[PDB]
RNA sequence: GUUGCGUGGUUCACCGCGGAGGUAGAGCUACUGGAUGGCCGAUGGGUUACUGACGUCAGCCAAACUCCGA
RNA sequence: UGCCUCCUAAAAUGUAACGGAGGCGCCCAAAGGUUCCCUCAACCUGGACGGCAAUCAGGUGGCGAGUGUAAAUGCACAAGGGAGCUUGACUGCGAGACUUACAAGUCAAGCAGGGACGAAAGUCGGGAUUAGUGAUCCGGCACCCCCGAGUGGAAGGGGUG
RNA sequence: UUACGGCGGCCACAGCGGCAGGGAAACGCCCGGUCCCAUUCCGAACCCGGAAGCUAAGCCUGCCAGCGCCGAUGAUACUGCCCCUCCGGGUGGAAAAGUAGGACACCGCCGAACA
């Protein structure tokens, strides 16, 4: 609830100075106490390009833990990128605070060949 | 009671519809009585100049006035 | 009929034009006093007319004022030249438009009502008539 | 209360910055690090 | 483990879920936080309550407390802003279970003419509310010790929802009413 | 932030003259306390003129 | 204003289209102030017929009031 | 008697009076930059001192608080509140504009150097904005080594700050 | 395609509130603080490893004009330009308030079960 409205509150004033173009899309993430979510916007027209999440065969293809999860949605997100042709994107924390599962999935994407 | 200080010339410099070139004040004001949109900056005192040559466009944000350049 | 308070000492003659579009109907009691000019009406005027209504009826019935004078007007000083700053408050008054109601009444004698409101309209710096509640 | 105090480079001794400061407040010299075009850099600046 | 918790766990649950028919199980009512508070009035006299107030609730608590400043300034207090006025502290968890077990158990009937907390003190919400008047009969602290002396107030916040919810709980967990 | 801010909070044991012993953790005493009151030995947890005149005459 | 040399409809008028407004008016339980009559009753008064706060019910006012608005 | 804010001022700008109201001749080495986080006042209930009003807890509360400082326009998306690191309170520029008799005044994307913060995107050429100021002449100081009255120096002048 | 989880558009006709129904995937509530990380005190929050339990809450669906919001037509106020000595009139614009009414949103992209 109050968590709820918290998150949303930061996701806000962080998308305040955050757009992500077709170019440059939004490398945004939706992470639940389960699973995470990932996806490409391009704020332009509201049309995803690419997307993933961590409910998949990753979902017991689990070299480890959430954090190895999260590194394995990342290269699949990447990898999902490079086939749509995106090559520069613009890392969204979606109000979570940047670090732990968040950092597994942007340093995964970042050499899996993401410039962000 | 006399005193008094100089008119400042403030308001709308460019209206809608408005062909500007890359640079041009659009907008003189006190605070954001309008907004940047896009391709217009702020300026140090609220000044909205245009950032790209392009036609004028005011509109609204959800409660904000806004000033946007559409090239 | 002083205000408490004012925000302004000094302001400018309240406008005389137009028609007044609020207070033109009897609302408190039966009988009442309809402006038919402008003007200016002071406290003075306003405690002269009300004395009279009282002391005509001199019991029974309500008496409702519905103006208040809390407009300034200002004078300068009687012996000086023009123009040395603007001259301080001197009267109240309150700004009257036709068909604004200016006093109400209710009273058991439609003729003693009729005669009482009649002293009051003469003592105002108006053309007043007296309009029933219908 | 408030001088004109100025900048120079610790290294080169060239002064480059003046500005002010208030004198109760900060009673002992003030240090920054400014960019000395002399220099080609930033270098730390005391008062003088 | 604290033993007021396994107590509760194992029998307040169940206690409250006959007195009252809650469709769910964590519809329960259930203690949230303790938080015990100095508000002293020393803050524009003399300015020590580090000592006076820190140094002590460290040790009755468990936990070092958190200095609250005064938030306007009053001329007839003589009250400034920017100046710590009340130390605040609050417990949760085993601590907070082992903090309301151990006044429960010593402290409450060991104060001067101790004739029962009142039943009445609810906030209207499910929260109850009491405070003494001096230094505290905790063990923790002695007399020898001590500057001035100074009392404390807790505040106890549960997830109950009414009062008469509030003071069932605390009647089960041991609090000693009229 | 608990690294040297917060005190001591080590298991300790309360013994009663009573006989009510229970075991919790304490601050910096670390030795046991010794109380000869409890909540099971407190009062409140376990509870005229005519006659004076009559008695007198 | 006149006049020489450049420019040539760029000026102005009407019609259409795209724009910013806070005047007139109006409103105010939309703010800041003023203000009439009731209901309720805050305080103060010697058990209170005396001051009658706040709200609320109707009616109002404003260059430095504006939820509006030509 | 100069500068800033409101009304007069008649819904662009501008507009007089010995017209109606106020402010300025500063302040901050953080009250600057950047990153991240948070939401106030008031009212209600409960609570030793503590009471109308100190700190505490729970509700209600979308801006009625707050903004270094007058007022206006803004800011709750915060420009308001808290914390970490820092000095861009830079250097060489600047297309194009506002205002304007002239002199002045004002805004500015972006380029390069060398940096601060940030994981990055990015932001940063003082301060939510608008007052806190004084032309030219003549002198002082630091630096560059530009001219150097026969020549070499020097005096003196010159440029930058 | 049905109805769910996100991202957006728009910023009340969309809000607030009340009344009912749902936990497949999911979203949350939830278990602990060993590791990253953090409390001007508190693993409350953030962060970390999970599914013992559950729709009670959040969330979703449907129904409510209750508060709140939108809101005509006509008339009037006001008004540009003429007539006119004022009074008023012609001609062209045209409110605010109020009334009738509306309304418990609408639209796009991706993903899961189902399609
Ligand atoms: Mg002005
Ligand atoms: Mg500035
Ligand atoms: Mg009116
Ligand atoms: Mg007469
Ligand atoms: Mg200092
Ligand atoms: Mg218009
Ligand atoms: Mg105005
Ligand atoms: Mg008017
Ligand atoms: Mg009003
Ligand atoms: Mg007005
Ligand atoms: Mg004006
Ligand atoms: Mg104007
Ligand atoms: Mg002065
Ligand atoms: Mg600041
Ligand atoms: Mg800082
Ligand atoms: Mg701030
Ligand atoms: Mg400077
Ligand atoms: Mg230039
Ligand atoms: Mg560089
Ligand atoms: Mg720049
Ligand atoms: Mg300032
Ligand atoms: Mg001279
Ligand atoms: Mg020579
Ligand atoms: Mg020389
Ligand atoms: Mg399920
Ligand atoms: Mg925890
Ligand atoms: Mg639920
Ligand atoms: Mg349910
Ligand atoms: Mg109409
Ligand atoms: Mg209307
Ligand atoms: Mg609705
Ligand atoms: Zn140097
Ligand atoms: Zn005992």
């Amino acid at each position: 609830a109050t968590r709820r409205i918290s998150r949303l509150r930061r996701h806000t004033r962080l998308r305040k100075k955050l757009s992500g173009t077709a170019e440059r899309p939004r490398l945004v993430v939706h992470r639940s106490a389960r699973h995470i979510h990932v996806q490409l916007v391009n704020d332009l027209n509201g049309t995803t390009v690419a997307a993933a999440s961590s409910i998949e065969a990753d979902v017991r293809g689990v070299p480890g833990d959430k954090k190895a999860r999260s590194v394995r949605v990342g290269q699949l997100i990447a990898e999902r990128a490079k086939a749509a042709g995106i090559d520069t994107v613009v890392f969204d924390r979606g109000g979570y605070t940047y670090g732990g599962r968040i950092a597994a999935l942007a340093d995964a994407a970042r050499e899996n060949g993401l410039s962000f | 009671n006399g005193r008094d200080s100089a008119a400042q010339r403030l308001g709308v410099k460019r209206y809608g519809g408005q062909v500007v070139k890359a640079g041009e004040i659009l907008v003189r004001q006190r605070g954001t009585k309008f907004h940047p949109g896009v391709n217009v900056g702020r300026g140090g005192d609220d000044t909205l100049f245009a950032k790209t040559a392009g036609a004028v466009e005011f509109g609204i944000k959800r409660g904000r006035k806004t000033v946007s350049i559409v090239g | 009929l002083i205000p408490r308070k004012v925000k302004h000492r000094k302001q400018h003659h309240p406008r005389q034009r137009g028609i007044a579009s609020g207070g033109t109907t009897v609302n408190f009691g039966d009988y009442g006093i309809q402006a038919l000019e402008h003007a200016y009406v002071t406290n003075r005027q306003i405690e002269s007319a009300r004395i009279a209504i009282n002391r005509h009826i001199k019991r029974g019935g309500k008496v409702w004022i519905n103006i208040f004078p809390d407009r300034p007007l200002t004078k300068k000083p009687a012996e000086t030249r023009m123009g040395s700053g603007k001259g301080s408050p001197e009267w109240w008054v309150a700004n009257v438009k036709p068909g604004r109601v200016l006093f109400e009444l209710s009273y058991p004698n439609e003729g003693v009502a009729r005669a009482a409101l009649t002293r009051a309209i003469h003592k105002l710096p108006i053309k007043a008539r007296i309009i029933t509640r219908e | 209360v408030r001088p004109k105090i100025t900048l120079a480079c610790e290294v080169c001794k060239h002064r480059n910055y003046i500005t002010k400061k208030n004198r109760r407040n900060d009673p002992d010299r003030l240090e920054l690090k400014k960019f000395c075009p002399n220099c080609g850099k930033h270098q730390a600046h005391r008062e003088t | 483990q604290p033993r007021l918790k396994e107590r509760y766990r194992s029998e307040i649950r169940d206690a409250l879920r006959k007195q009252f028919g809650y469709g769910n199980v964590m519809q329960i009512p259930t203690v949230t936080k303790v938080v015990v508070n100095m508000g002293v009035g020393e803050a524009a006299r003399d300015a020590k309550l580090i000592n006076g107030a820190v140094n002590d609730l460290a040790l009755i608590t468990g936990q070092k407390p958190e200095v609250r400043r005064a938030r306007k300034s009053i001329a007839q207090f003589k009250l400034r802003e920017g100046m710590p006025v009340g130390v605040r502290v609050t417990l949760r968890g085993d601590r907070m279970w082992e903090f309301l077990d151990r006044l429960t158990s010593i402290a409450l009937p060991r104060i001067r003419d101790f004739r029962g907390l009142s039943p009445k003190q609810f906030d209207g919400v499910g929260n109850y509310t009491f405070g003494l008047a001096e230094q505290a009969v905790f063990h923790e602290v002695d007399v020898d010790k001590i500057d001035r002396v100074r009392g404390m107030d807790i505040n106890v916040v549960t997830s109950a929802a009414t009062d008469d919810e509030g003071r069932a709980l605390l009647r089960a967990l041991g609090f000693p009413f009229k | 932030m608990k690294s040297d801010i917060h005190p001591a909070y080590e298991e300790t044991t309360v013994v009663c003259g009573c006989g009510n012993t229970f075991q919790t953790r304490s601050t910096k005493p670390g030795g046991r306390i010794v109380v000869e009151v409890c909540s099971q030995c407190h009062p409140f947890y376990t509870g005229g003129r005519v006659a004076r005149f009559e008695k007198r005459y």
